[PDB]
């Protein structure tokens, strides 16, 4: 069992480039790849990225994931900020025992 | 006496001291008593050996306990320790070293292990196919010492049933493309794989065989204890029946068992006719022990059947027998125990095994294929051979009754003259043997792919 | 392949609550699983357990002795039998499908309920 | 006799060294000292094993 | 180059000039410049062996070793192989100690012996038996290290 850190939130002006990162406490993120989930307010969560290399059909190519494999911190790129992408972002992974989720993060434009 | 040991951290040294204190409290020696000295792991190879010899045989030790640090090297301390400890033929004890090279008691003269080696787990494979109606295997293997040892052990244990393995394909260690062996193994009739290699090689072969549709329905796998750990548990397909060990990385219980066995052995040996003291000093005396082999012989035959990890019984070459593996399945990236191994038997649990695919059945280990590639030669009156024309057929002849003859497309060479390589032109062959083959194929409901031989000799 | 959760508002304390979920446009006779991710309000998430289409389950080890999940193909629905509900259960319960494949990735989720005690 | 064996060993070593020098002469130096602090073992090429 | 030599001070005791044996050439050439450093060890001990080998390696920057002892212990061969593994200096034994062939070395060890493996002895025995027309026999083997290879 472990825990993934997205401290509380992020905010920036439109047209900026900033994204939160997933940090793993125990072990390393090299075997069990993580996934990013999008949760619009007042609605059930929907996937935004999985494996950090494959993308669901129809989603804009603005998002792009990566694995650092150095300090156990997976990263995302949402460059090209604008208003409509205001929602919650979650980071989820699993291991040989359970499957766990991140804390939570909301972006402000 | 002055039994020493080599451990990993200070806390384990405290545990060892507490264990030896408890052992002495249980039974107190007459006059000599029992001391306990310990050191740490300093990784420099040569420095390790120099330090251990000095600090241990400078104190006139009787037996050394050596453990495996968690550094993924698989050789670390035992290799430098065992050579020096075997120069004087003093016996050493292994704790968590499962490599299969130390079981060869010709390079390592003195070595005793508490956990069974990797190759012994191959025996479980046989029991896996005892009560499952499985008698056809295409087991893969690596090319290092451990793979060859495991293959030899399985082959020498499979002769009791007078059976035989199908294919023994092996790949070079540390490779980067294993598609050829998988392609060769795909075109067969047995559906059981006993893959056993290193972690990186396991991941490589898993990734290579994933693209070949080898993880489909009715393809039961069987995987050792190394190919599901740390890294390979990411790429492996669903349904593998990997194995495990119960008392693994648990130093306290193993230390307690080892000190109990050593104390019992030393109490047994202290009463004897001829006894000699260990040499003093890392340098100086160069004469082997006169009682070392006797100490090893009396230590091996120790049925100390009372402890915390179960009965401890050694074997002829200095291993641990009668272990307890816990068969473990992989359902949706969540390992779950589905059985128990207790020694020459298996006890299924109250869990339904999910095989690769997702069917809940007993997949068969055999397939009929029914292709039957057939070789033949051109004698003269049995199998005529005539060249074909550029029309996709041979000819259309008749007989006295007007019944057309039967022909098949014939894949043979055209290199009768020496030196010229074969052209493999699809000529035509027909006659007595071909007609008999036609009738036989019609009766038995199968198919033929007739093709000639290269050399052209009767064999 | 659309999931819908039955129990509208049963929030009786110190009892057994059994939300039920059904799937429209999809047949449980497949090679998938079904999970019950629980969403506390104002905090993160917590996976509960999953049940294969035929025989076996997989719960979270923490609350491994209080949840039993069952499925039935005849009525084509699955439900739990959670017991000993306490004051910490005031969370909205979901109903989500995953894909076996080689990844633990959840399919389109359910609507969700408002079962808070 | 051992007097011939020593000569044979020195000769085989010298022949191997001379062949390597005539081929791709890159003669590596000594490996510092047996005891030290830390040194990653990575031979540049197969010196004379094959 | 710079090749060292070693001896066990056996009945072959001699001086530096006698042990060197090097003349204008060896048999037909080899114009590469070499030299011989003659040492001597009275008794073989692990600590003493390690100290001598890797203190000599810190001097003339040697490139080989022809260690040949006079005692009787396979542990000498094992020690030589282990030293060669973590030093990258080619070693080859010639007499007595480093002359009993071991089963299998490490994957990255350069240590070559001069004896004969069990396979050569077995094939010599079979050749003799065929030569003397003794085409019937029954081998008996007590349990001993390496007895599995011989029977197979």
């Amino acid at each position: 069992n472990f825990m993934l850190t997205q401290p509380h939130s992020v905010s920036e002006s439109p047209g900026k480039t900033v994204t939160i990162s997933c940090t793993r406490s125990s072990g390393s993120i090299a075997s069990n790849y993580v996934q990013w989930y999008q949760q619009r307010p007042g609605s059930a969560p929907t996937t935004v990225i999985y494996e950090d290399n494959q993308r669901p059909s129809g989603v804009p190519d603005r998002f792009s994931g990566s694995i650092d494999s150095s300090s156990n911190s997976a990263s995302l790129t949402i460059s090209g900020l604008k208003t409509e992408d205001e929602a919650d972002y979650y980071c989820q992974s699993y291991d040989s025992s359970t499957v766990v989720f991140g804390g939570g993060t909301k972006l402000t434009v | 006496v002055n039994i020493g040991a080599v451990l990993s951290t200070r806390k384990h040294e405290q545990m060892f001291r507490e264990a030896v204190n408890q052992a002495n409290k249980r039974h107190g020696s007459w006059k000599i008593q029992l001391n306990a000295t310990s050191v740490t792991h300093k990784p420099n190879a040569i420095q390790m050996a120099l330090s251990v010899c000095e600090d241990l045989i400078s104190s006139q030790v009787y037996a050394i306990l050596v453990s495996h640090p968690p550094t993924p090297n698989d050789h670390f301390t035992p290799t430098p320790v065992s050579y020096t400890a075997g120069f004087y033929r003093i016996p050493v004890l292994g704790l968590t070293t499962r490599m299969s090279i130390y079981s060869d008691k010709s390079i390592h003269l003195s070595f005793l292990r508490t956990v069974p080696p990797y190759s012994h787990q191959s025996s479980v494979w046989f029991e896996m196919m005892r009560v499952y109606s499985w008698n056809h295997i295409i087991l893969l293997v690596s090319d290092d010492h451990e793979g060859r040892a495991a293959q030899k052990r399985l082959e020498t244990l499979l002769e009791e049933r007078e059976s035989k393995a199908e294919k023994v394909l092996q790949f070079d260690p540390g490779t980067k493309n294993v598609t050829a062996l998988l392609m060769e193994a795909k075109e067969l009739e047995a559906r059981v794989i006993i893959l056993s290699a290193s972690e990186d090689d396991a991941a490589t072969v898993y990734r290579a065989a994933a693209m070949l549709n080898m993880t489909g329905s009715g393809y039961v796998w069987l995987v050792g204890e190394r190919e599901i750990s740390g890294n390979a548990l990411r790429y492996a397909p669903d349904g593998i029946l990997g194995l495990q060990l119960i008392n693994g990385k648990n130093e306290s219980a193993h230390i307690s068992d080892a000190v109990g066995v050593v104390a019992q052995a030393v109490h047994e040996l202290l009463e004897k006719e001829n006894i000699t003291d260990p040499p003093r000093g890392c340098v100086g005396n160069t004469n082997i022990w006169k009682t070392g082999p006797l100490f090893k012989r009396v230590l091996m035959s120790s049925k100390y059947a009372d402890g915390v990890t179960g009965r401890v019984e050694f074997n002829e070459d200095g291993d641990r027998k009668f272990a307890n593996y816990s068969i473990m399945n992989l359902q949706n990236r969540k390992l779950v125990q589905v059985g128990i191994y207790n020694g020459t038997h298996v006890i299924p649990n109250d869990r339904k095994i999910i095989w690769p695919g997702g069917e809940t059945e007993k997949p068969r280990g055999y397939q009929m294929s029914t292709r039957l590639k057939i070789v033949t030669i051109h004698q003269e009156p049995f199998v005529y051979v005539k060249p074909t024309l550029s029309d996709g057929t041979c000819k259309e002849e008749f007989t006295v009754n007007g019944d057309p003859v039967k022909k098949v497309i014939c894949t043979g060479p055209n290199d009768t003259s020496p030196g010229s390589p074969r052209h493999t032109v699809p000529q035509c062959c027909y006659g007595f043997c071909i007609d008999l083959l036609i009738k036989l194929a019609r009766t038995m409901n199968f198919t033929y792919e007739v093709h000639l031989v290269a050399d052209g000799k009767f064999g | 392949l659309q999931l819908q959760e039955s129990g509208p508002g049963l929030v009786k304390p110190s009892q057994t609550l059994s939300l039920t979920c059904t799937v429209s446009g999809g047949s449980i006779s497949s090679s998938n699983w079904w999970s019950w991710v629980r969403q506390p309000p104002g905090k993160g998430l917590e996976w509960i357990g999953e049940i294969y289409h035929s025989g076996n389950t997989n719960y979270n080890p923490s609350l491994k002795s209080r949840v039993t999940v069952s499925v039935d193909k005849s009525k084509n629905q699955f439900s739990l039998k959670l017991t000993s509900v306490t004051a910490a259960d005031t969370a909205v319960y979901y109903c989500a499908r995953d894909v076996s494949g080689g990844v633990n990735w959840f399919d389109p989720w359910g609507q969700g309920t408002l079962v808070t005690v | 006799s051992l007097e011939a064996r020593v000569r044979d060993g020195i000769g085989i070593l010298t022949t191997a060294a001379s062949s390597m020098l005539e081929k791709f002469s890159y003669i590596p130096e000594a490996k510092a000292s047996c005891y030290g602090q830390m040194e990653r073992p990575e031979v540049p090429m197969h010196t004379l094993h094959p | 180059l710079n090749i060292a030599v070693m001896l066990g001070h056996s009945h072959d005791v001699t001086e530096r000039e006698l042990r060197t044996l090097w003349g204008p050439e060896q048999a037909a050439g080899l114009p590469l410049d070499v030299n011989v450093v003659a040492l001597l060890m009275n008794r073989t001990d692990p600590k003493s062996l390690i100290t001598h080998v890797c203190d000599l390696m810190s001097g003339a920057r040697i490139h080989g070793l022809v260690f040949g002892d006079d005692t009787d212990q396979e542990a000498v061969a094992q020690m030589l192989d282990f030293i060669s593994s973590h030093t990258f200096v080619p070693i080859l034994g010639i007499h007595g100690g480093a002359s009993m062939i071991m089963a299998d070395k490490d994957p990255t060890s350069t240590f070559f012996q001069f004896g004969a493996s069990i396979q050569q002895q077995a094939t010599v025995m079979l050749k003799i038996m065929q030569d003397y027309d003794w085409h019937v026999f029954s081998l008996v083997t007590t349990i001993f290290p390496g007895y599995r290879e011989f029977i197979s």
